[PDB]
This record gives C-alpha cells, structure tokens and sequence, in this order.
C-alpha cells in the first residue's frame, strides 16, 4: 500500500 | 518550466463586488491548476484544486473554472476577510510552478484615525533611552502623515514608522511611529507632540504631553 | 486533524549546516508525497522538491537540485530540508506541505494541502540579541471616546521573528502587532497595541507575551495604567 499510494489517487481525494 | 501569469497583479474592489483573477499557462496543463489564498505572515491555504473543485470549508463564494491554458478564480461577493495574496499552481509537469501572485485589497469609505500618544516608560529611561510612540488607529485610506514636534520644533531623522496590513474585519490600517532620543536629550525638552494629517481629518490633529507632568 | 508542524525560526552563521523538520500527524505519513516551498521577497513561491516517505524517493526543482537535501524518517513521521553550507541570501520563510494527488494509469497530478506554519531561517554573521520589552501604559493621553489604547514596545532584537500575544492568547480583538522596523544599528523594533474599554482599566489585567525563539527569550509584561 505504500507502493500503491505512491502512484494512485490519494486516500482523501475525491474529484 | 511552465510559466503561470496571473492577471491582474493587484486588484482593489468593494465589499460585495465580483472579483475575477485569471491564470494563463505557457503550455497546456489540462485541468491541473490549484488556487491558494495567503494572508500576510501566514502560510498559503488551498481554495481550489483540479481547476474547479472547492476545498472543504472554503466559502461557496469562491469558484474556479477553465482548462488547457486559461483559468479563472472568481469571488462572487467580496468580503473584508478576503484581503490576501492569491496564487495559482500547476501540478501537471515538473517542476511545479506558481503564478507570481495577485494582491487583493478592499476599497471602503474614508475613516479618520484615532490618535494616541505614549511617553517612555520609567523602565526604558533607566536604560538610557527614551522612545515616544504615536498610534494612529483604524483609518482609511492608508496614506497618512505623522510629524513629530519637540518644544514645537519639527523633528527629522529620529523616528521610524510602520503600517499594518489591511484589517480583515473593517478594511482599515493602523500606524505606529516611534520617536527615539537619548534620556539626556529627552530630559532637556518639555512638550512632545505627534501631528497627524489624513483625508478623514478636517485639519491636522496634534496629540501631545509635557514630560513634566 | 491533518497537521504539519515545523519550527517557526532558525538562525545560523554563513557556512554553517542546517536541517529543519516538519512532523506530520492526523494521516498516514508514508502514503503522501510531502515537499518544501520557499517564500520569495514581497510576493512569490518557489517549489524546491518532494519526497515520498514510504521509500524516500525524491524529486527536486532544477533551481534547488544540489543546493539542498530533502529526506524523511518515517519512524517519527518527519520530513527534513537540509543545507550543507548556508549563505546569507538563503534567508527566507520555508514551508513544508503535503501533496495530495490524482492519478490515472500511474501518471499523477499534485497540489499542496495542508501547509505547515513556515520556518523563518535567518543566515547572518550578526549577533543574535534578545528584545527589551517596555509597557505602553494607557493614560489620559491614550484614552478617547470611551476607548483606551495600551501596548508593548519590543525593542532592539535580532533576527526576526518575535511573536506577541496578549493574555496568553485570550485577548485578540483590537490587537495590532505592527511589522518590525529596522533600526540604524541593524536591530529590529516593533510595537503591539490593543484597544480596550477605558471604564474597566481598574479591573482588567493586560499582559503582553513576547517570545523570541532565536535568543530563547520569553517575557510576560504586565501593562498597568499610568500613575
């Protein structure tokens, strides 16, 4: 998940 | 790098007016433009991200639009607390860049200064120096002239002043001027006066005290 | 909630090294890019770099590449900005900020939210000097229309900044803490004033709380009516 969130939309982001 | 140019660089508007600030990018950045508000002495705060998404808790009078190379920040009904510097920022391409910033100021009615004067404290006098302070509180517009007089002789070269940022509630300014002398010089004169000229005043206001009493 | 805490001030001599810090809380520190931004004189902001605390991968602006080092210690959820050898012109307000992102197919777009309070880094050969704090006592000459002005004069310090509160932060209405002026000596002075009811000068207590972190100076000065 450290690896996942390095290049996926951040947890708090919507739109 | 992608250069962001904000227009205009300064705006002055009345409470209730619609304010619009544009950001033009040197190349396409799709919709990846954010807007920030920064008050003097404080960190920037995000207002808008992804060109048009309003940050949670930011009043709905703020809105963003645009895509490609032409973006707009709009404040639909300006409030006193909107006094700030506004920045756009592209997050599409390295290096991340900001616009040069747009200063937003509030226009309001004239307000005359309330004028107050403070002799040096006994504590300071003990240390060999005498600072006399003249306060001009809550005035508009910002332009004001303070003259110091000692025994009615106009002083030059022995004072410093500074003005506040515009007030976030009432859109006024205040000014502090300090006259600094040696204790020796302070003790040789009697009448210390601050003379204030401002648009709000019919004629100059003088505030003074006698060192004697 | 989500908060970034940095120091408000650091003072060093030219040629000295410095590492400043930014501690994240209220979110998973390893899951967000975090970065540093320099405040320019008057207006302007310059992005310096970012780090991913999950693996310490960094990216620098070309303007700052090789001049600074950004690092992170995920154990204590802290990011760092470091200079090996400071110049006087490195003086500035520096901000740390988190970078939320939106990505599709591994391509990410980023903005800055939230920002730390900022660390004023001063690089100077001049001696650090704590302020003298003097009362600006309310009197017959600072009372008009039912309002009394009173204040503190914070004189002869270096470098910036000084913080001023009143009554430990309980008094904020009507406060004006003025921008410092630069004296001929190269020392700073500032004043902080407040307007309050004339009628209650006898019953209220007014204390200005002055902090100058560079000199580790803290003064609480009670401001009493002139007598």
């Amino acid at each position: 998940l450290d690896k996942y969130f390095k290049n996926h939309t951040s947890p708090d982001v919507d739109l | 790098e992608i250069v962001l140019t904000q227009s205009p660089s300064s705006v002055s508007a009345s409470v209730g007016d619609r304010v619009t600030i544009t950001c033009r990018a040197s190349q396409g950045i799709s919709s990846w433009l954010a807007w920030y508000q920064q008050k003097p002495g404080k960190a920037p705060k995000l207002l808008i991200y992804a060109a048009s998404s309003l940050q949670s808790g930011v009043p709905s009078r703020f809105s963003g639009s645009g895509s490609g190379t032409d973006f707009t920040l709009t404040i639909s009904s300006l409030q006193p607390e909107d006094f700030a510097t506004y920045y756009c920022q592209q997050g599409n391409s390295f290096p991340y860049t900001f616009g040069q910033g747009t200063n937003l100021e509030i226009k309001r009615t004239v307000a005359a200064p309330s004028v107050f004067i403070f002799p040096p404290s006994d504590e300071q006098l003990k240390s060999g120096t005498a600072s006399v302070v003249c306060l001009l509180n809550n005035f508009y517009p910002r332009e004001a002239k303070v003259q110091w007089k000692v025994d009615n002789a106009l002083q030059s070269g022995n004072s410093q002043e500074s003005v506040t940022e515009q007030d976030s509630k009432d859109s006024t300014y205040s000014l502090s001027s300090t006259l600094t002398l040696s204790k020796a010089d302070y003790e040789k004169h009697k009448v210390y006066a601050c003379e204030v000229t401002h648009q709000g005043l019919s004629s100059p206001v003088t505030k003074s005290f006698n060192r004697g009493e | 909630q989500v908060q970034l805490v940095e120091s408000g001030a650091e003072v060093k001599k030219p040629g000295e090294s410095l590492k400043i810090s930014c501690k994240g809380s209220g979110y998973t520190f390893t899951r967000y890019w975090i970065g540093w931004v320099r405040q320019m004189p008057g207006k302007g902001l310059e992005w310096m770099g970012i780090i991913y605390p999950g693996d310490s991968d960094t990216r620098y602006s070309p303007s700052f590449q090789g001049h600074v080092t950004i690092s992170a210690d995920k154990s204590i959820s802290t990011a760092y900005l470091q200079w090996n050898s400071l110049k006087a012109s490195d003086t500035a307000m520096y901000y740390c900020a988190r970078l939320p992102q939106y990505c599709s197919n591994g391509v990410c777009q980023r903005w800055f939210d939230p920002w730390g309070q900022g660390t004023l880094v001063t690089v100077s050969s001049a001696s650090t000097k704590g302020p003298s704090v003097f009362p600006l006592a309310p009197s017959s000459k600072s009372t008009s229309g039912g309002t009394a002005a009173l204040g503190c004069l914070v004189k002869d310090y270096f470098p910036e900044p000084v913080t001023v509160s009143w009554n430990s932060g309980a008094l904020t209405s009507g406060v004006h803490t003025f921008p410092a002026v630069l004296q001929s000596s190269g020392l700073y002075s500032l004043s902080s004033v407040v307007t309050v009811p004339s009628s209650s000068l006898g019953t209220q207590t007014y204390i200005c709380n002055v902090n100058h972190k560079p000199s580790n100076t803290k003064v609480d000065k009670k401001v009493e009516p002139k007598s």
